[PDB]
């Protein structure tokens, strides 16, 4: 029966999901900012696809992680196929959404993962930033404000609605995301930020003693 | 054959010569060498007529096809890539005398100024590409003497009139000096043909304006 | 067991097209007419797939834009192989309709998705926009007035039947059309149409000031 | 089911597991000190994978020997490409999940194995050394001060968590790590180091007439 | 279950080891001994790998016959490429785990084979011989003494233990090992030495008058 | 269940075989007999596979035959490959387990065969005759005597065992091993010998008039 | 065409001129031919310029690319070696006629001394490569020139300003004997590109001081 | 290079010089060119000494690696078979200079009459085999003068020790009238090597008899 | 370039010469020719430069990657193999231009006598290998020079320090009669470069050592 096997097998994708540290991204005036409940130092949850596309995940880290590195060589090929201009978010979101589907249908296991690609405007240029939630199944969304992904992400979500605002400074949104990640410290904290006012590159980790004068 | 391209001030003007001639003989007297490439964009093809038709129609059909699944179109920068990655593709074939030397016309709606946001852009048999600083560039076997009469007419050039009969001059020159270029037939009525580029998008000249310019430039020069 | 098996895969098909939002496809006097109710300007259901032919999509986002990928790549390689006026709407419904029914009966899981394939007449020629239906299964129809597609179709059909108008305006066929759908502004609604009047491009999307003022 | 047939596979790598000899991996002044309790003389859990890159394994023997040999040529192949320099314990543990990730999904019998990959700094430079444990599902984590792996791992975990000393000698650290592995002799015994003294190569082995006078 | 499906596997392989013939190596002055009871003279249970390796097996004839001829192709292949002094035993030994875990994970019928590689030390060296056990599901063990092949191995095993003498003479190895498997004439008894004498091929056939005199 | 398969599988070649005309391979003075009980003239179920080799076969014909004809081509191969007398009984013998073992354990049926390869002496030497035989499932032996295959075989094997004699004449042989195999007339037998005395080709035909004479 | 790079205390710097030729006819006057290859590390291709062109943004795109993978730099020997497997792989084309020598100037964070962490890497024909610790090396139809003026010339060299003055002015000795090679042009304003590396990473020269420095070069030779 | 192979009553003796040239510069004055294929056969390949050295190695893997297969070794016929493939396998890269022509030498176990049991098989270029009646065999540079002075020798030959006298005698003339041959070399005592092959198999000849025989034939020439 | 080896009483020396030039150009002056391979072993290429420095990174790679695979390191054949197979599987790319000659040096630690223990193998370019009884080799476009005069000076050779001297002075003679191969550069200080293989291992050689005995060779030969 498809219809039963289906159903258990987003089951087991959702209930790896569950079982997962939290990740928020928020717009901000600056950008995009990521923060994740991440021990580690080494493995990262947050990544630069692109000058200005930048990519988060929640779930199994090597399958998010394998992701990854197909949506950085993918974007790596069109920017040398066109140009570094034409690649946007929106493509690297429905590459995300194809590879995703096609995984959650044809796998052998389907991929407790859910990812967020998020993007910036260009260098003197002025455009909301851009959020899509790419989900187990390929199933992809437009987030105007914020995405929270991994773990119970009813309480964080609320906890941001009630507290979210638009045109934010960087250390405000960063105390907005924290306390609905609560709902840590230096430590156990990965954050970075799509910073809009770099000429080329956006991406920008926030670490260590900067993080914490930050915080 | 000759393509000229030059800009002026809001724009940039495409023209090109009439002619095919296999060897000394000539077969064509109505060659459409400039092809709207698409609503900003004009290309003009140089070299054997059968390569230069089937480039224009892969290049449009090209970015029609990106823009399409992309929903955007290419930016200036990644329709330069892929005519030089086209003209890279063609070595081969240039040593099979297979040729082709592209010339692209542009108006960048992305410029921050409008009043120069035309573009020319020069490829190379290598593939190579260059954007002129210089607002004139030239293809083809007459391209050096349609050169060397915009280097002392491009003063001149102040509008899109002005940049027109600069180019239909350019062409006339060109034609003087290389037989494989023809000029305007007065007799058959056939005069080049041309495409301006402005932030309107890219139209056609109609022939009667040409022939009007042809016929001023061939009384001024009896 | 075969006939079971088949059954319930098209029932997972039928219900996955059920919980999608709804497109109307209908011809007024100056061609055809797209309207759907879609919250994201970024994912776009309602596209162009050649020079007079129009595509509309209902149910997995990811799924139908694979299909509109592969129809564009079709119709852009037909009419380079033949000619631009040989590519018809006729043949991208049949690939259609082939794909469709190849993914229903082969692939792990089918397509949840519902497609409309419109054409308008050439420039300066006077013909009768040409409407085809493709269901998750292979089957193609053709209709004559309007296509609905996605979510509850029986009461939005009944709707457009009793008040669809031959050779409507643009906006009496868009009053037409938002109420059907209604049985919703400018944003959560993308337009578009296939103008016949334009010289080889019919496709033209309809969209921020010129939607609320012709609305 | 999926659920189930992933269940059942997990229970068999982890009984697999369970049923096998102890290895520690823990750092000290020198570098990382690997202790596997081994009988045999030929048949070796703890080896080299490159210059300051070693490996730890407990479970079948041909499993993790072939993921040895496997973690060895990517290594080397690495460091040919690029530099030897660019070749880090990061890059092999990162391998090595996505590989263990991907025999537990799709291969018949999933890999009844556990490993530890170790880096220790360059000659001449401060850091921290690096332990990953990669599971038999590929599941990655990034353990400060020590890895145990294989048979009953809580008791000696509970040990060395008592008894584990920073900065320790390299024979304190050979007493302590013995005495949470009892919880045995010179011989039944393999010891190794990355040293992180030595010009180039890391690795050395230390059995025999030194092993007795350091144990 | 998949459990379920490797425990009967690990049944079939071993119920057609029960119902086999028993084979004996075991290391005395001179190199390594093998007997094993073969009432055939033209098929052969003992073999010869590679100069100072030796094979011995026990289970069905064509399995481990593929087997052998598969070990001899890669010594000789290995011996090519490098020297003939850098095959070792230990090498074809875990070919041989590598092969038979693949066999018994991904075959459809196991092999029921029980392998044993013996090598000794080349000309003018002291070294204890080694042997090398592989098991039907690729498992690999060290035995200093002796290995015991097929059939019901306890009591031959116990007897073996209770009557091993280190560095014994070529007749007292061969009445120890004949008393052992009894628990035979020149008939049904094949008889080979890997000869630690001699100059470069150590593997012997001891058959016919010369195995009369000597058993 | 691999068990139960393989089980059933050996009940379905036995009982496959049980059905089936005997034939009967017996060692004499002159070579090697076959003697089969055939009422075809047309189909074979012996024939030659080389110059001194024999080849006999009971159950399905266009399996053996299939079977003998790879046998033949792996003969010729073999003694162009090297030389015509490097070809063995043996190694065909082997060639034939090895490829009835992959058939029993791999093809969705087992091949419902039971083959003897014979083999003479060359000319001008005196070897005694060696007989082989292969079951269904690639279990291979050797016959010192004689062979019987097909049918109810125990009758045919016991009145064999009571009534064989070394040595025996051509027509002694030829009348015990048919008074054996009714245990009926000259005709539906098919008679040949591998004939020691040849000088290249000791296969050779005896049918007719020269049959009825030899009976 | 000439590509410079020499090393002073605390940094090195890379330039190149301007002309592009097609035979005996200068095709580009404004060819930059100097690329920020990353932000420690600046690259010049010496030969066809469609290859150069090429060469520098696949150069480019590797870097990032790894950088991005594996979160973490390559260190120097790893990108000498990525340029050199590039170098090494256009040897059919090379023989063919598209012919790229490149030079490699970078800033090495890494070393023990952050003085002398100017690194200048040549590449020959076949992919070898080669660390200079002459402190000076030129790439180009003019690089043997231009090195024999850094020969004499090198002494001068204390600081970037002076290290700059250098390399613009074994450029102009370049472009004095070799013809293919373009010089500063006081006319049009074009000058030669550079690009300066140290700490803080690898930056442009702005044209205004290269201009400076060429008109007193210019001054002092007349 | 030269080879010698004869058979005397009771088996079969093959020598091989010493000397390897590059050209006429002597490279090689220690050189074996005999090998002890199996126990009772012995080759010696002629030509390029790589491949040489590389089909030694090769034919006595395969003869070897039989052996073990089938646990009976190869008939003599067999043993030729392989050879001469592995000759006709070699003809495109022989025609490139990678050239080697090999000489067999055995004792066949199966043949009746023991007192004629040696074998010589000599292979041609194309890798035709002949298995010489006449007695003797020579291959390499100096194979002519060897066989010719085989010729007026071999009714000397009655035993092994004859026998081998007869060969080094061969291998002496064939170094004297050709010089990429060795001679025997009393200044470094380097001396042909030899291999006897009788009832017994195949033993390597000590160097302190091929060297009395050596000084024996010297002493008479002199 | 001219790379020279040499057996001492308890190990090998291998020295090379530092310059490189491409046709009369010289383009290097401080190569390093001679790489310790691993702890017993130094490999020297001489020929084109690229190629020889890949493949001593080839062959490092190559015995590291098989100790670490098997645990244990390759016998000394199988190290002399490996490195015949990579020339020979060269051999093809050598007729190109590609051309990469190895000299090996090593330290036999499973050698019966350890006075003895030291080997020096030498390559054809076919890929055949000999292991040189002589005591020295020599490898590169010198090599003859260097060659003819070790056979006058090998007698000296005593212990490490003699035959460091030896071949230094080899060195010397090679770069006095051929102009691809560097001389002592006592104006910019740079010397050959050398590796001693004893019993404790291979080590380089400090450029100290060898600038004092270049420095008493110049004075000799004053």
């Amino acid at each position: 029966s498809p219809e039963q096997a289906m159903r258990e097998r987003s089951e087991l994708a959702r209930k790896g999901i569950a079982r997962a540290k939290s990740v928020v991204a928020l717009a901000y005036a600056g950008g995009v900012l990521f923060v994740a409940e991440n021990p580690s130092r080494s493995l990262q949850k947050i990544s630069e696809l692109y000058d200005r596309v930048g990519f988060a995940a929640a779930g199994k880290f090597n399958e998010f992680d394998n992701l990854r590195r197909g949506g950085i060589q993918f974007a790596d090929t069109r920017g040398y196929a066109y140009d570094r201009r034409d690649v946007t978010g929106r493509q690297l979101a429905n590459v995300y959404a194809q590879t995703l589907g096609t995984i959650f249908t044809e796998q052998a296991k389907p991929y407790e993962v859910e990812l967020c690609v998020a993007e910036v405007a260009h260098y003197g240029e002025t455009k909301r930033p851009e959020l899509y939630r790419i989900t187990y199944d390929g199933s992809i969304a437009d987030e105007p404000h914020f995405v929270v992904m991994g773990g119970t992400t009813e309480p964080i979500a609320n906890a941001l609605k009630e507290s979210y605002a638009e045109n934010a400074s960087l250390t405000d949104a960063l105390r907005i995301a924290v306390a609905a990640l609560r709902a840590l410290g230096v430590a156990s904290l990965e954050v970075a930020v799509l910073d809009a006012n770099r000429p080329r590159r956006a991406f920008r980790r926030i670490t260590g003693s900067a993080l914490q004068a930050l915080l | 054959t000759t393509i000229v391209a030059l800009k002026y001030p809001g724009g940039v003007v495409m023209a090109g010569d009439r002619r095919s001639t296999q060897g000394n003989m000539i077969s064509g007297r109505d060659v459409r060498k400039v092809y709207i490439t698409d609503d900003y964009t004009a290309t003009g093809i140089a070299g054997t007529a059968a390569v230069a038709v089937e480039f224009a129609r892969l290049y449009a059909v090209e970015l029609e096809h990106y823009e399409k699944l992309e929903g955007v179109p290419l930016t200036f920068a990644g329709k330069i890539n892929r005519l030089a990655i086209m003209v890279r593709g063609n070595l081969a074939a240039a040593m099979q005398g297979l040729l082709a030397l592209p010339l692209l016309a542009g108006y960048d709606i992305h410029a921050s100024d409008p009043q120069s946001a035309g573009r020319i852009v020069s490829f190379d048999a290598a593939g190579g590409w260059n954007i002129e600083e210089e607002g004139y560039q030239a293809v083809g076997s007459g391209s050096l003497f349609a050169k060397s009469s915009m280097k002392k007419l491009y003063s001149q050039v102040t509008d899109g009139d002005s940049g027109l009969r600069v180019a239909v001059e350019a062409l006339y020159d060109a034609a003087d000096d290389d037989s494989a270029t023809g000029g305007p037939d007065l007799v058959r009525g056939i005069f080049p043909t041309a495409v301006i580029i402005d932030a309107d998008g890219a139209v056609d000249v109609p022939e009667s304006r040409i022939a009007e310019l042809a016929r001023a430039i061939i009384e001024s020069r009896s």
